[PDB]
DNA sequence: AGCGGCCCTTGTGTTCAGGAGCCAGCAGGGAGCTGGG
DNA sequence: CCCAGCTCCCTGCTGGCTCCGAGTGGGTTCTGCCGCT
């Protein structure tokens, strides 16, 4: 699929946003890297949720068709709504 | 109301009540008691949120 | 007893116009619009004695972006027609060098009929209906929309924009009440356009089977 | 159930109908008409079993069942005519007399036949209480009864207007410790008799005395029974 | 409490409750007591017989 | 009640009010009306729960694709766009239109 | 018209079919099982009330007066006695729509005498 | 033209209609949070509603794609709601019953 | 069960569904084979009042449906052949028939010898009920009439019990 | 007016395409004058209303009547003898054997039949086998004397009598049982038309709701509205009209059910459950 | 002591959820074909 | 150069198969016995 045009919506759904929270949060729960600033958040939770805010996730969502193509779209590339 | 039936159904019992179209007489009478019934206790409930 | 069979006669024929027209076929306006003193006058009004005749109310029409590629309408005098009947049409057919006809029976149709509708599909592509469901224009209900018939290059733009297949959209009997008022075999595709109050228009896609 | 005493005498007043819970048909799961005297309308689960399970009345009493024998012999002995001695002529205008669904004979004068029979059973004669004894007027049949479960009630008898169960009656059951007067001594008096269901539809009640008073327009003014207390419907 | 008796009924009841120095219709005044504050709505209150089930929270 | 009497108090007219008190006709009557509530409520339950399974294992892997269009686990398409509008119902609400009327 | 009455044979006691003579052309019922004949004298082999005009009059039993369970009333007397008290009741027969209708009936003994207003 | 879209869609007098946002309601509160004066005159040139109202049909994309197709389905998706928004968001209804800045 | 047959070969037919037989059986038949051939016998064990033409020209069809048969004998050897356990003999097929007529139809009225008289009034009142149901002139028995019920306790439930048992000891 | 089924019952038919629903109804709309007016209303009720020669005939009896010139009957020597003076049919071809019905002027003038219209259909369904006469429209009995022309005589007429009471379709359309005609109160079936000034103007025009579904037949009718005029039997819709009209037509019944209890669900749920069942050109039930 | 069978009383026997919708099997009847006179 | 069997197919009827709400907490009873080798 041409990635300079892509057809899918340009928010993230509130079930990509749910599984990008969760995924992001088990990182952290690993003791992964983060990529914000962070004053007393020990939650993963709290911390994938200002990393959604602040949009510096380093995810990709690959959105797949039913014709059998896909789009990578990147948590910095949709807009968030909720 | 009671009255009322009670003429209704001397009227049915004479012959002097005839079934409305599309309902057996006594479907036709038990329409127009229900309704009598119906209407008094609209009337009743009325006077009494009143 | 007869004012209503030359009743029958005209609204068959005037569905049948509007049938044919739908198809593409040349229909002059004259004629799609009959009022029943007109169709009297041009044929008759006692077909029980024989005028009109049903042998005389066969229709034939010519197609608006080919002439050759013409159509027939016939209108047989036995209730249930039967298998010799068929071969007498489909052998005027030959003569006239026409492929299409369209047989209107008044009770029904015998099995071995049917059948002999279906080996002569690539040669003869004729079918069969009844008068008593061509008394009425499905079309103009309000619960049927507006069909379309696509061309097989609307198709192939459509499943390049959506991105499927045929064997993914949407099914429609070819026996359908519609698919036979528009004369729609397996493989086409009927573009229906009816209202709707989420949205006002919804266009959908129906392949035929 | 031991939980509590009211739930051991429903326990023990219980009934219950074959037709399966898994039905899903209404019909025989409504309060009919006929549960009145002999069940609680009320008493019921609420669960899938509604109409099915029921629960006896309180005055509600079961017949524990008898032997034809003798009411055949009394008939017999009786102006009765059996079956095979009679000729299908007279069956017409002639009366059918059923005994626990056997066809027994016919009779020609069923009034007094019923009264009789019906005095038999008010004394404790060779007719026993929970003899069922109805007598369709309509249909020319008189069905009498004395198989096991016929669910049946108490009701006071009534006279052309006035009741049976007069004051002299009363006293003595004040003094029941004493006279040894129970509700045997007021059944053979005559005063109380056990109707059944089947018999409740020849039957007219009266809900209260009052009724049997003269009001400025008659309703009735032929009752034939009388109830003990309405509140016995319930369980 | 008879189920029915026509010998009592709410109006006989009514009056015997007011000879007793109580509101007829068993309405009573009473008192928040968090604050001790009358309630504007005069509360009806009386002895009715409960019933405790064996459904508990600890089974 | 006497033999074909289609009166009002015979055929279960409650004349009376909960305060005043029912009669005995009437509060058998009455249980008639209640008992019928209880065996619909009763029954109910497995026709509207069969029709629940139903509906669901039909309608199951109905989901909406990527490309906005409704199709079912087969990659079969039922509805180009949801609704007709691919519009969720949760933000929609009641208008009036004033161009018709 | 009225309806038709079985004829049954002298000899088997069972049922005569109707039959026609070619010979005389007159209507016959004969025994389909036997050799007896009858020559027949109503001419009407069958009869079908389809409105069902049946006078209940002659399906009530004057024994119903002893009914207590049936309503009384004295506005309506008796016209072959002069007695006052009578009963009344509906018909209660199915295939009459016009049900409602009201049969008396005389509740005094040995008249039985019955009529409809 | 959009008025008789409406009569062959509703032919029966229902008005009532369910779309996603609320334009009385939006307006409403465009009014008290900028403090609108109905009585004064409006500073709204109708130009600009309509142009306004023209690019934003544009915006709301129920259907990506400039194909023919697509547009004819974009054009259907959001037909209803564009006329409410068109009758709702008309120059004359800002200028002497909304009366927006 | 005294069944009626539906209107859609002339009129109604009736018949009669006889426990241990798996087909449905004319009334007249059952009659017959009970010893009543006289369809003037049978119609006084059914019909009591021969002025009633209505009632007459509805067992019509009835009788002939069956009148073949007019003989006790024969009557037996249909009912035994109609049954699951036709007899290749019609002795024991008539055999079988007389001890199911005596035993199992009607055990109530009797089950022993000579009672014929008493099954064939009784059934004929049996076929008197549905006459009258059909023509209106009776009403429909209710399933749920408790008058029409019975209430087994613990009397007649042991009974059945320690009779089954007491059977098998 | 008539009963009609509603809740989970006509919910759970819907969802599992039932071909023998409880309550099926049509939903008649007129054309022209017979919407505005009663009495030519009443002649389409008729021309639908399933009606046999038992709805209208009041006792039949069949007689042997050796010579038609001396019937055995007294009131009906003045006309069989007025039709018998001139030879019409083949009177050696003649039965003695005699079926007169008797009808009744009550039924007969509620539908505008006449002795006519029966003789035809009668010489129709029967050929010349079973000659009919009849009597005028004058007498105080209507009647009209049948016999066979050449199992017995006698029992072949009870034989035809007892079947043509029954299947001998005077007027209407089979499979119609009844049919209720009503003014519609509410909006939802009336009339609404564009006056010339532009406003919605609900007309009060009579309808008519019948007990059976025949849409083929009733849609090809005279003064039948071919537009508006539906049914409830989503099947006779998929046989008559095709996948789509069914799709509607099944949407409206789910509407109409869940709004008869004041309720509302939205249109996009109701729709995706239609197209569910139709995505596949047969109606899928949900089974 | 271990392996085999089988108690449903009628060896022949009552309803073991009974009733409402698809589907397979077969009797029935009409169309059409075809080798005889 | 018709025609009655013969074949094929479609209607209609009968009979057989599957389905019959979600849960939860207690209780009792039973998971062989007898004839034969
Ligand atoms: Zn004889
Ligand atoms: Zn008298």
């Amino acid at each position: 699929q041409a990635n300079q045009k892509r057809i899918t919506t340009p928010y993230m759904t509130k079930y990509e946003r749910a599984r990008v929270l969760g995924t992001r949060a088990l990182q952290i729960a690993m003791c992964a890297p983060v990529m914000v600033e962070l004053e007393g958040e020990t939650d993963p939770l709290l911390i994938a949720m200002k990393e959604l805010k602040a949009r510096k996730i380093p995810i990709i969502i690959r959105r797949y068709l039913p014709d059998g193509s896909y789009e990578d779209w990147g948590v910095d590339e949709l807009i968030i709504s909720d | 109301a009671k009255q009322d039936v009670i003429e209704v159904i001397e009227k049915a019992h004479n012959n002097e009540l005839e079934p409305t179209p599309g309902n057996t007489l006594r479907q036709t009478f038990e329409n127009q008691v229900n309704r009598i019934l119906n209407d008094a206790r609209d009337k009743t409930g009325s006077s009494a949120q009143k | 007893d007869d004012e209503e069979e030359t009743y029958r006669l005209w609204k068959i024929r005037k569905t049948i116009m509007q049938l044919c027209h739908d198809r593409g076929y040349l229909v002059t306006q004259d004629e799609l619009d009959q009022t029943l003193e007109e169709f009297k006058a041009q044929f008759g009004d006692k077909p029980s004695e024989g005028r009109p005749r049903r042998t005389d109310l066969t229709v034939l029409v010519a197609h608006n972006d080919d002439p050759t590629d013409q159509m027939f309408v016939f209108f047989p005098e036995e209730p249930k027609v039967g298998i010799k009947t068929i071969k007498v049409y489909c052998q005027r057919m030959q003569e006239e060098n026409i492929t299409r006809a369209l047989i209107v029976v008044q009770q029904g149709m015998t099995p071995s009929a049917k059948q002999s509708l279906v080996d002569m599909a690539p040669k003869y592509i004729l079918e069969q209906f009844l008068q008593q469901e061509l008394l009425i224009n499905i079309t103009e209900h309000e619960l049927v929309p507006e069909h379309v018939v696509m061309t097989k290059e609307e198709v192939t733009e459509l499943l390049a924009r959506y991105k499927l297949r045929e064997n993914q959209l949407p099914r429609i009997q070819a026996g359908d009440p519609v698919a036979r008022y528009f004369g729609i075999k397996r493989g086409q595709v009927v573009k229906i356009i009816r209202p709707s109050e989420t949205a006002g228009r919804y266009i959908t896609y129906r392949l035929v089977q | 159930n031991r939980l509590t005493f009211a739930s051991t005498l429903s326990h023990l007043r219980r009934l219950n109908s074959p037709i399966g819970r898994d039905g899903k048909l209404a019909k025989p799961r409504q309060l009919h008409n006929t549960l009145w005297g002999m069940v609680c309308p009320a008493e019921t689960p609420e669960g899938h079993a509604v109409g099915l399970v029921k629960n006896l009345a309180l005055m509600a009493y079961i017949s524990v069942g008898s032997q034809p024998s003798p009411i055949l012999e009394f008939l017999e002995e009786w102006s009765m005519e059996n079956l095979e001695e009679i000729s299908p002529a007279a069956i017409a205008d002639a009366t059918k007399i059923f005994v626990n669904g056997c066809w027994v004979g016919i009779h020609k004068d069923p009034e007094q036949l019923m009264n009789t029979l019906r005095k038999l059973r008010r004394q404790m004669d060779i007719i026993v209480s929970e003899v069922s004894m109805i007598r369709d007027i309509r249909e020319r049949e008189i069905r009498i009864y004395t198989d096991a479960g016929r669910i049946c009630r108490p009701l006071l008898i009534v006279e052309k207007q006035k009741l049976l169960l007069k004051k002299r009656h009363i006293d003595q059951l004040k003094e029941r410790e004493y006279n040894n007067y129970s509700w045997q001594d007021l059944v053979a008096s005559g005063v109380v008799e056990y109707i059944d269901t089947l018999e409740e539809e020849t039957v007219m009640l009266a809900m209260t005395p009052d009724d049997l008073q003269e009001k400025e327009v008659a309703y009735c003014s032929t009752y034939t029974h009388c109830e003990i207390h309405p509140s016995m419907i319930l369980g | 409490a008879t189920p029915f008796n026509d010998a009592v009924n709410v109006q006989k009841i009514s009056n015997l409750l007011s000879d007793y120095g109580y509101h007829l219709r068993g309405n009573e005044v009473l008192y928040n007591g968090f604050t001790g504050r009358k309630i504007t709505s005069q509360i009806f209150i009386g002895p009715t017989y409960y019933q405790r089930l064996k459904h508990m929270v600890d089974d | 009640f006497i033999k074909d009497d289609y009166g009002p108090e015979s055929r279960g007219f409650v004349e009376n009010s909960y305060l005043a008190g029912l009669t005995p006709t009437e509060f058998f009557f009455h249980a008639m009306g209640g008992r019928e509530g209880l065996i619909d409520t009763a029954v109910k339950t497995a026709e509207t729960g069969y029709i629940q399974r139903r509906l669901i294992k039909s309608m199951e892997s109905v989901m909406v694709k990527y490309d906005a269009t409704v199709r079912n686990s087969i990659n079969q398409v039922v509805q180009l766009r949801y609704g007709e509008d691919g519009l969720a119902g949760e933000s929609v609400e009641f208008q009036n239109l004033a161009t018709l009327k | 018209p009225g309806f038709v009455g079985i004829r049954f044979c002298q000899e088997c006691n069972n049922m005569l079919y109707p039959k026609e003579d070619k010979e005389n052309r007159i209507l016959l019922y004969a025994c389909r099982n036997c050799d007896y004949q009858q020559e027949a004298d109503n001419s009407c082999i069958y009869v079908n009330k389809i409105t069902h005009e049946v006078d209940e009059l002659t399906q009530i039993i004057a024994d119903v007066s002893q009914d207590p369970t049936l309503p009384r009333t004295e506005d309506h007397p008796c016209q072959k006695c002069g007695h006052k008290e009578a009963v009344f009741f509906q018909s209660h027969s199915a295939r009459a729509e016009d049900a409602m209708r009201l049969y008396y009936v005389c509740t005094a003994p040995h008249c039985g005498h019955r009529w409809t207003e | 033209e959009d008025r008789e879209v409406l009569r062959v869609i509703f032919p029966t007098g229902d008005s009532k209609v369910v779309l996603p946002c609320n334009l009385l309601r939006m307006i409403w509160n465009a009014q008290k949070i900028f403090h609108i004066n109905p009585r004064l005159p409006s500073d709204l040139h109708p130009i600009k509603v309509v142009e306004g109202v023209k690019e934003l049909s544009k915006k709301l994309v129920i259907v990506n794609g400039d194909d023919p197709l697509s547009r004819q389905a974009q054009e259907n998706a959001t037909l209803l709601f564009n006329i409410h928004l068109r009758s709702t968001l008309c120059s004359r209804r800002m200028a002497e019953e909304f009366r927006l800045s | 069960w005294v069944s009626m047959l539906a209107r859609g070969a002339i009129g109604q037919r009736i018949v009669a569904t006889l426990p241990y037989i798996k087909q449905e059986v004319p009334i007249i038949i059952v009659f017959r084979a009970l010893g009543f051939v006289s369809d003037r016998d049978i119609l006084e064990h059914i019909i009591y009042d021969f002025e009633d033409p209505e009632m007459m020209e509805m067992v019509k069809p009835s009788l002939d449906e069956a009148f073949v048969i007019q003989e006790q004998n024969v009557a037996l050897n249909f009912i035994g052949s109609r049954g699951a356990k036709p007899g290749v003999t019609k002795e024991k097929r008539i055999k079988y028939a007389k001890e199911v007529l005596q035993k199992e139809m009607l055990p109530h009225v009797g089950v022993s010898d000579f009672c014929e008289t008493k099954k064939a009034y009784f059934l004929g009142y049996m076929v008197h009920r549905l006459l009258l149901a059909a023509l209106g002139r009776r009403e429909l028995d209710d399933r749920d009439h408790y008058g029409n019920k019975r209430l087994d306790l613990a009397g007649p439930l042991l009974a059945f019990l320690f009779r089954g048992m007491f059977k098998n000891l | 007016a008539k009963n009609v089924t509603l809740g989970v019952p006509r919910l759970k038919e819907l969802i599992n395409i039932s071909k023998k629903p409880k309550t099926p109804s049509l939903t008649v709309f007129l054309l022209g004058q017979s919407a505005r007016d009663a009495e030519r209303a009443k002649d389409i009720l008729c021309r639908l209303e399933h009606t046999t020669l038992r709805k209208v005939t009041a006792n039949t009896a069949i007689y042997y009547d050796p010579n038609p010139q001396s019937t055995v009957v007294a009131e009906d020597q003045e006309w069989v003898n007025v039709y018998y003076e001139m030879p019409d049919f083949d009177v050696a071809r003649i039965s003695p054997w005699l079926l007169r019905v008797e009808l009744d002027r009550k039924h007969m003038t509620d539908r505008k039949l006449t002795m006519e219209q029966i003789a035809e259909k009668i010489n129709a369904g029967f050929g010349d086998d079973l000659n009919c006469i009849f009597n005028d429209d004058n007498a105080e009995k209507l009647v009209l004397r049948i016999r066979i022309m050449n199992m017995d005589d006698d029992v072949f007429l009870r034989c035809i009598e007892s079947n043509m009471l029954t299947d001998m379709t005077l007027q209407g359309i089979e499979q119609i049982s009844k049919v209720y005609m009503h003014l519609p109160q509410t909006d939802n079936k009336k009339k609404i038309i564009i006056t010339e000034d532009g406003e919605f103007k609900a007309l009060q025009e009579w309808i008519l709701e019948t007990d059976g579904v025949s849409l083929m037949r009733v849609l090809s009718e005279k003064d039948v509205d071919p537009v508006r005029t539906t049914s409830n039997d989503i099947v006779e819709i998929f046989t008559v009209l095709g996948i789509e009209a069914v799709r509607k037509a099944l949407e409206r019944e789910l509407y109409h059910v869940i709004s008869f209890d004041g309720s509302y669900v939205n249109y996009r749920h109701l729709a995706l459950l239609c197209d569910t069942m139709t995505c596949r050109g047969h109606l899928m039930a949900i089974t």
